[PDB]
């Protein structure tokens, strides 16, 4: 009852070495990181090639070592040290670090300082997040290139960024719940008026990550689907794939299994392997959604039976439990009467 | 820069001592190295102990011994292949190679006193717990008994701790049970997928009083023979006496799984003096089947179902022999032992496995090559005949066909077989070979051996090589490593070898050297060979009767029997009446079965040589990784094709 995944027979191109400044460094290392995470979660290294894993791990380790130079003294990150820190770039750093904690030795203090720096002065009191330094190239931010509802989508993205690192810096920052509540109220206040399925999907994902996407908001999310199998946006299909990934992650969070299989089947149908200009974020998060299909993959079995028998002798009523690990656990009992 | 080489078994086993030979070439001074093992994927830090330093005095040689711990993470997934990473830190140089990890962690041998049990009778079976080195081990064993339809009836959970590897168990069959082929299955806790089994059947039997053996004169039937198949009935009492009764014989053709009977072959031969014979005219066999064609019968088989009745009309015994082949050729040729890769311009070995049509190895039958037929040899007691062909130094593949040349037979009866061997491939076409010519006879522990290292290289590079590295496999893991020196100019170097009792049953020997060639590119040339050893006990246990007089002891009279075995060992005994062996003689246990299981559980399946150095190491069951970058192939399948 689970759709098939990508065999990764043509995923070798995702190994791109870091180069240039921090922006180009992250552009190069994003496909490699997402590919190694997908392969590790899918356990497909047998066919992909076992010897490339160590090389990719060395690549990501030295990239993580190199990117630390661009870190500002205020625990902030940017394309250049002289350039002002970027809120979206810092949130992307938070995403990458929280994803790669299991692969590289991420400094907890650095991430905690970055989160505190974002919370204290990089957000409005109402919870809206402001971008104080646009990046050099607008093709990597993804849906924020278009200025329509840009602040709302940015706020939703930063809300997801802070919600995906709850346990990393829970003790260090005590104002996180207030920011969560402010962002949730701001997003739920203006969810109906959204016209872009990209913004609708990101707001729905952000609201469902903490449980405020219910009732009319959930109905609008469900009706946002085009032909009940895809999400459509004006322009290139990359935004459509991004919105589809948003919706897939939101549905996986909501544990609604009656609509995920069409979404993942459609995503595999286009076979979006990535590459090209302005495709880093889309490829990264579509493979991230494919990874979230894994590990916590829903399965058809729900075996939690509690079987009990009333023996006529009444000496001892035998009671046992049948589970998925005990599906083939044949039990034989004999009675002489 | 000096190159660091790490050699490990291609397949790792949980809870066992697995060696990792560490060797360095052209190393200078002491080079400490710490070996660490990490799970793949991730980094769980399973084991990073057993660090060792290197010494130029010991030729920069050293082996680290440890054991991979058994954790729930490995046991979490049992349906997909899993791998681990071994990493070595040669000072400032780092080398790491992935390797497959299996779940096999020993063997289980099930011994049952009888092979047929009546309902209402007890069952006594012992579970033997041994590891990959065939030693007693303390683990946890699950035991299940399955009825023929496939329903477990009784399950247990035993422990081999403090039992010295022997677990005696009993079970009571209910008086009312469906008969058939019962099965006992057991598996280790760590690897529930690996299931060992035995087979005992429940029957409504009563013990007979004599044994009937039907032994045809030859274990086959020549199709063109005019006399026809001949079978001899030898009825003998169990206690060593002759029979005087009558017999019935019926011959049937066994094709596939369907048995066809011949009504006209039934005979009533009066067995006298515990012996008798009966003929089968070829006309009856031809007319019994529908098709009168001759060649169609080739590939089928016959079976004899003899029934013997005493003159007193007391007991009847049905004895059946099946599997007598119908083959136009009285001999078979097998190339399961011959290497599939030769060396150009170098002597090549051709082990031919000449065997009888039924499957038993033949003995003293000449064999010869079709071309230059002056080369001849005779099969030894093991059914293997040595051969030797001189190979021209040409890169073209050579085709060899062998044909038996026994006298008093025509050219049609001789068996033929054709084989194609591929030439060894070097690196960069540098024409650097190594060959290892070794004696392949009925070797026994203790007797010496002479490995002949045969280097072949140009005079411009005959001085850089100053030694050799050789390894010995046995039962899947290493046994001994070492360096054989070779001063410059000595074309042939001989390596004396001590075959102890620990080399049973078949040790695979590899050998390789290294140097710098071409235009500064490091390279390695390797070689491997397959050697058989006599299949016998690692110890020596013999049972013999102390009382040399008072022949044929009266029932109720004592005797004393000696048990000559190695000191400190535990001996289990069981006495079985031969009647049950008369009524069922299959699914027993013996040394041959144990060695067959051990051989089947190997890691490599190519008897020596290979396409190239990486191929040679992969087939030999080792992975070889260098600091420079030289490496073998990748293995990801538990069972080789
Ligand atoms: C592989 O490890 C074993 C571990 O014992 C080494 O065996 C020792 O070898 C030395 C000399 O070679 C003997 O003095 C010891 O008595 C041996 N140990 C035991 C327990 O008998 C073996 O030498 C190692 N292999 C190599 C090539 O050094």
């Amino acid at each position: 009852m689970t759709e098939d995944a990508v065999d990764a027979e043509r995923l070798k191109h995702l190994i791109v070495t870091p180069s240039g400044c921090g922006e180009q460094n992250m552009i190069g290392m994003t496909p490699t990181v997402i590919a190694v995470h997908y392969l590790d979660e899918t356990e497909q290294w047998e066919k992909f090639g076992l010897e490339k894993r160590q090389g990719a791990l060395e690549l990501i380790k030295k990239g993580y070592t190199q990117q630390l130079a661009f870190r500002q003294p205020s625990s902030a990150f940017a394309a250049f040290v002289k350039r002002a820190p970027s809120t979206w770039l810092t949130a992307y750093v938070v995403k990458v670090f929280s994803l790669a904690v299991n692969l590289i030795a991420i400094d907890s203090q650095v991430l905690c300082g970055a989160v505190k720096w974002l919370i204290l002065e990089k957000q409005k009191p109402d919870g809206v997040f402001q971008e104080d330094a646009p990046v050099i190239h607008q093709e990597m931010i993804g849906g924020l290139r278009n200025n329509n509802e840009k602040d709302m989508a940015l706020t939703a993205f930063v809300l997801i960024s802070l919600q995906e690192a709850k346990d990393i810096c829970e003790e260090q920052v005590n104002s996180l719940p207030g920011s969560i509540t402010k962002a949730g109220d701001f997003l739920e206040a203006n969810y109906m008026n959204l016209q872009r399925s990209y913004t609708v999907a990101i707001a729905g994902y952000a609201l469902a990550q903490m449980g405020r996407l219910k009732g009319p908001l959930l109905n609008k999310f469900l009706t946002t689907a085009k032909d009940k199998n895809r999400w459509e946006d004006p322009g290139k299909q990359l935004y459509n794939v991004e919105a589809t990934s948003y919706a897939l992650l939101a549905l996986l969070q909501l544990k609604d299994f009656d609509f995920v299989p069409p979404v993942v089947r459609w995503l595999n149908e286009q076979r979006y392997y990535g590459g090209g200009y302005g495709s880093t974020q889309a490829t990264f998060m579509v493979f991230q959604a494919l990874a979230q299909y894994q590990k916590d993959a829903p399965d058809h079995q729900e075996l939690n039976l509690d079987v009990s028998l009333q023996l006529p002798s009444r000496s001892s009523k035998i009671t046992h439990r049948i589970h998925w690990e005990s599906a083939s656990l044949l039990r034989s009992e004999e009675t002489k009467e | 820069s000096p190159m660091y080489s790490i050699i490990t078994p291609n397949i790792l086993r949980l809870e066992s001592e697995e060696t990792m030979v560490l060797e360095a070439h052209d190393a200078q001074g002491d080079v400490p190295v710490t070996v660490t093992v990490h799970d793949f994927p991730g980094k769980k830090l399973v084991l990073s102990s057993e660090k060792t330093v290197l010494t130029p005095a010991t030729n920069h040689m050293g082996n680290v011994t440890f054991t991979i711990p058994a954790n729930r993470e490995f046991k979490s997934e049992k349906g997909r292949n899993k791998f681990v990473t071994v990493q070595a830190t040669f000072g400032t140089q780092v080398v790491e190679k992935v390797v497959l990890v299996s779940l096999q962690s020993g063997y289980l041998f099930i011994q049952t006193d009888k092979t047929i049990y009546t309902p209402g009778s007890t069952v006594l079976y012992r579970i033997f717990t041994v590891n990959h080195k065939l030693l007693p081990v303390g683990r946890t064993v699950m035991v299940n008994i399955e009825n023929p339809e496939g329903i477990p009836v009784k399950q247990d959970s035993l422990s081999s701790q403090n039992q010295l590897g022997v677990l005696p168990l009993s079970w009571d069959i209910p008086e009312l049970v469906n008969m058939g082929q019962w099965k006992i299955r057991a598996y280790y806790e760590n690897s529930p997928q690996q299931v060992f089994s035995t087979e005992f059947e429940v029957k409504e039997y009563v013990l007979p009083s004599f044994e009937v053996i039907v032994e045809p004169t030859e274990k086959f039937y020549y199709i063109y023979n005019e006399k026809g198949l001949e079978v001899t009935i030898t009825a003998r009492f169990l206690y060593g006496k002759k029979v005087e009764g009558t017999a019935f014989v019926i011959f049937g053709i066994q094709d596939g799984e369907q048995r066809i009977s011949l009504p006209e072959s039934l005979k009533r031969i009066p067995i006298e003096d515990g012996s008798g014979e009966v003929v089968l005219s070829r006309k009856v066999l031809l007319d019994g089947v529908q098709n009168p064609r001759a060649e169609d019968l080739v590939g089928k088989s016959l079976y004899v179902s003899a029934t013997v009745i005493l003159h007193s009309g007391s007991d009847m015994v049905q004895a059946e022999r099946s599997g007598i082949p119908i083959v136009t050729s009285p001999y078979q040729i097998h190339f399961t032992k011959t290497p599939k890769y030769f060396k150009p311009g170098m002597p090549f070995d051709l082990m031919v496995f000449v065997t009888n049509p039924d499957g038993s190895p033949a003995y003293r039958v000449p064999v010869a090559v079709q071309g230059e037929d002056t080369v001849q040899s005779l099969t030894q007691g093991d059914g293997v005949a040595k051969l030797s062909i001189n190979t021209h130094p040409s890169q073209k593949p050579l085709s060899i066909t062998v044909r038996t040349k026994k006298q008093e037979l025509s050219e049609a009866e001789q068996a033929t077989r054709t084989m194609q061997a591929l030439p060894y491939s070097t690196v960069g076409n540098s024409n650097n070979y190594l060959h290892l010519s070794v004696l392949r006879t009925e070797l026994r522990p203790g007797e010496t051996l002479n490995v002949n290292f045969l280097l072949r290289m140009d005079r411009a590079h005959e001085a850089k090589i100053r030694y050799y590295t050789y390894l010995i496999m046995n039962k899947g893991r290493l046994l001994k490593a070492g360096r054989q020196v070779r001063e410059p100019g000595q074309d042939l170097v001989v390596l004396p070898l001590s075959i102890t009792t620990d080399f049973i049953p078949s040790f695979r020997l590899v050998a390789y050297y290294t140097l710098i060639g071409a235009s500064g590119q490091r390279e390695v040339v390797a070689d491997s060979v397959w050697v058989d050893v006599k299949d016998s006990c690692v110890g020596s246990l013999v049972v013999k009767s102390g009382q040399s007089e008072d022949r044929q002891p009266v029932p109720g009279q004592q005797m004393t029997l000696k048990i000559e075995g190695d000191h400190g060992a535990r001996v289990v005994l069981v006495a079985v009446d031969k009647g049950v062996f008369v009524l069922n003689k299959k699914n027993k246990l013996t040394q041959s079965k144990i060695w067959d299981v051990v051989e089947k559980a190997d890691i490599g399946c190519t008897p020596g040589s290979g396409k190239d150095y990486a191929g040679v190491f992969s087939d030999a069951g080792l992975t070889f990784t260098s600091s420079s970058g030289q490496q073998t192939a990748q293995r990801a399948e538990l069972q080789c094709p």
